[PDB]
């Protein structure tokens, strides 16, 4: 119903070349681009594009981008080659899967990131101070709901699946990599947001959590515990950026990919269907790759210290 | 179009079509042609890493992440792929057939202004490139070339071999069919081999003055009673001034014509492998192509083929033919300066 983008946009390459024309139909040559132009040239122009289609199907869309390893499979390799072409590497990654997707950061880089990259930014806490929330997945007969609860465990809001329209991987050698994303969300049918309110999810006994869901309202895959912190900048032209710091530990999980705390920092925006026809979505988008890189930037030396991840060929 | 990238979406069968990412064949005028760049890399690494203390990756011990490569080591590996695949061509064949490292300039041309984009990346200008072949390549070289290539032959302990040899080069064209021939300088027939066919041709566009090209070529077999009546027939006459012909009563007209000092140092390399310098100062004499004319020297490597039975290390031959290559162009770079196109 709607085209769907994947890119790997690897640091530090430079697939494409100047046309520099020379003088004696048009003659030219052919010289080294720059280091990175290719990669924020792709974002820009399928952030632009896929924006563009989300406007004409009047869908509501938000720009999410966190930080962390994307590790691959090593089934990913074939014939055991260490040099392999991008364009194939993608197509391979889309095929089955192969990717695994950690978001983290090192819990000793909190005081850096706040006085090196929030203090200097705009960016400016909000909110009241640290709120604790609990992060659930439903799982249902053709649709995964997820859910958010207070401290009682009140059912604060229903959502549905996110749909990944446009989802890009920065990678790094050294710093932690760059998932950007641009997802959106179907509305939830009305009876669905009573349905789970009323209906206690989950019984707190102790700080200990017991599924109480009824087993034909689906099932309680996956559920953390997240502290969140909120800052937020409000630049010129009407465009808003959200860093969210989420310490999250799971609670139950369904598979033993997930099973440790981590440090999330999102950057967050929206693309209204009203408002993107006004709004310049390639300052945004460029904005969002900027401060990623900044922060990964800044982060890098911490995250190779302390996780060690130096991918060295 | 759009779709010049790897994205919006999988598209079916991927691995068929880019089997041959390396280079561009067209199945039924070289057959194969690639593009490489000093200082450009489409291709990226599949590292190996350690997410050892990774949440919740405790427990897999190895892991791949991928990362940018050193341009070197992306054009050693696509010009590696690129000779195995057409050393396996030539030993399905019978051809013999040899390796050429050509030294110039490559220029392009653009059919129109119009629809011209400034930055592109390498595979679509090789489609291109290889659709029509709009492309030309100027072989160059100065007489500074010169000692500083005897410096770079007495450095790597070339041998000296052939000295200043003169010979001419013609070719014989009968209905559309064309003749190569090669011929001693005292006006004497020598070989009459078929027009050499490149079965893959790379242009390796450093990032300085000087070009690197390698070509991979075989010759078809001749055809006895042809080639032996030529053999003994005179076809080319020289007056006090040029050359002339006197092959017409049984042959097609000549179309080109060249005189050849050939200079040529040969060394086993560190493989079994005899490797040439060849050294051609060439004069175009009679000539009916209009971009011929004008005397030009030539620095060339010539590597014969190996056999199939001699079963060479093709991973070792293929990197030192790289590095003879760079040294070469290293070599010849500080002399080429001056000719800004």
């Amino acid at each position: 119903m709607v085209p769907k983008a994947f890119q790997l946009l690897v640091s530090d390459t430079a697939p494409d070349v100047v046309v520099s024309r020379v003088n004696t139909t048009e003659c030219y040559t052919l010289g080294a681009s720059e280091k990175d132009v290719a990669i924020r040239s792709r974002y820009s122009k399928v952030l632009q594009w896929c924006c563009l289609n989300m406007s004409n199907l009047q869908m509501d869309g938000e720009l999410y981008v966190d930080f962390g390893k994307l590790l691959l499979k090593p089934s990913v390799m074939r014939k055991n080659r260490r040099i392999v072409s991008s364009y194939t590497l993608q197509q391979r990654l889309q095929v089955n899967h192969p990717y695994t997707w950690v978001p983290t950061l090192p819990e000793s880089c909190l005081s850096k990131i706040q006085e090196q990259f929030l203090q200097p930014e705009g960016f400016a806490p909000i909110g009241k101070g640290v709120q604790l929330t609990y992060s659930g997945t439903i799982k249902r007969s053709k649709d995964q709901l997820h859910v958010d609860l207070d401290n009682k465990g009140k059912v604060l809001a229903v959502n549905s699946a996110w749909v990944n329209l446009q989802t890009a991987w920065c990678t790094h050698a050294k710093g932690p990599d760059v998932r950007l994303l641009l997802r959106s969300r179907p509305p939830i049918r009305r009876q669905d947001v009573e349905l789970f309110a009323s209906t206690p999810i989950i019984k707190l006994a102790d700080d200990d959590v017991a599924d109480v869901l009824p087993p034909e309202h689906g099932q309680l895959v996956y559920l953390s515990e997240d502290e969140t912190r909120l800052f937020e900048r409000v630049s010129d032209r009407g465009v808003t950026i959200t860093v969210r710091e989420v310490k999250r530990q799971p609670l139950i999980i369904l598979r033993d990919e997930e099973e440790d705390p981590r440090v999330e920092y999102s950057l967050s925006a929206h693309i209204p269907a009203n408002a993107a026809k006004a709004t310049d979505v390639r300052a945004v988008g460029l904005t969002a790759f900027e401060l990623a890189g900044r922060l990964a930037g800044l982060v890098a030396e911490d995250f190779v210290r302390e996780y060690g991840c130096e991918a060295k060929l | 179009e759009a779709d010049e990238y790897g994205d919006w979406g999988a598209e079916p069968g991927f691995e068929d079509r880019r089997e041959l990412d390396f280079m561009e064949l067209s199945p039924g005028s070289p057959r194969a042609f690639q593009l490489l760049h000093s200082e450009t890399a489409t291709d990226v690494g599949i590292a190996s890493i350690d997410p050892s203390k990774l949440p919740g990756q405790s427990k897999v011990k190895n892991a791949l992440a991928a990362i940018h490569v050193a341009p070197n080591d992306a054009n050693k590996m696509r010009f590696r792929m690129a000779f195995e695949w057409c050393l396996m061509n030539i030993w399905n064949m019978n051809m013999p057939g040899e390796l050429n490292i050509g030294a110039g300039k490559a220029l392009y041309y653009r059919s129109v202004a119009k629809q011209n984009r400034n930055v592109m990346p390498l595979w679509t200008v090789q489609k291109h490139l290889y659709a029509q072949h709009p492309y030309a390549w100027f072989a160059i070289a100065s007489e500074s070339n010169v000692a500083a290539m005897e410096s770079l032959a007495a450095a790597l302990n070339m041998s000296i071999q052939q000295e200043r040899t003169t010979s001419y080069k013609v070719t014989i064209r009968r209905m559309a069919e064309f003749f190569d021939c090669e011929l001693n300088g005292q006006l004497k027939c020598t070989m009459m081999n078929k027009p050499w066919d490149r079965f893959f041709v790379s242009h390796y566009i450093r990032s300085k003055m000087p070009d690197l090209r390698y070509v991979v070529r075989a010759r078809h077999p001749i055809k006895k009673r042809i080639a032996d009546a030529y053999l003994e027939a005179d076809i080319l006459r020289s007056t006090r001034d040029s050359v002339q012909s006197v092959l017409s009563p049984e042959l097609g007209d000549v179309v080109y014509c060249c005189e050849r000092v050939v200079r040529k140092w040969a060394k086993k390399t560190a493989t079994g492998v005899t490797l040439q310098l060849v050294e051609t100062k060439r004069t175009p004499l009679i000539i009916t192509k209009a971009g011929d004319e004008g005397e030009r020297l030539e620095y060339e490597w010539i590597v014969p083929l190996p056999q199939q039975a001699e079963r060479i290390d093709i991973a070792a031959l293929t990197d030192e033919l790289w590095e003879y290559g760079n040294k070469l162009a290293a070599a010849l770079e500080e002399g080429m300066e001056e000719l800004m196109v």
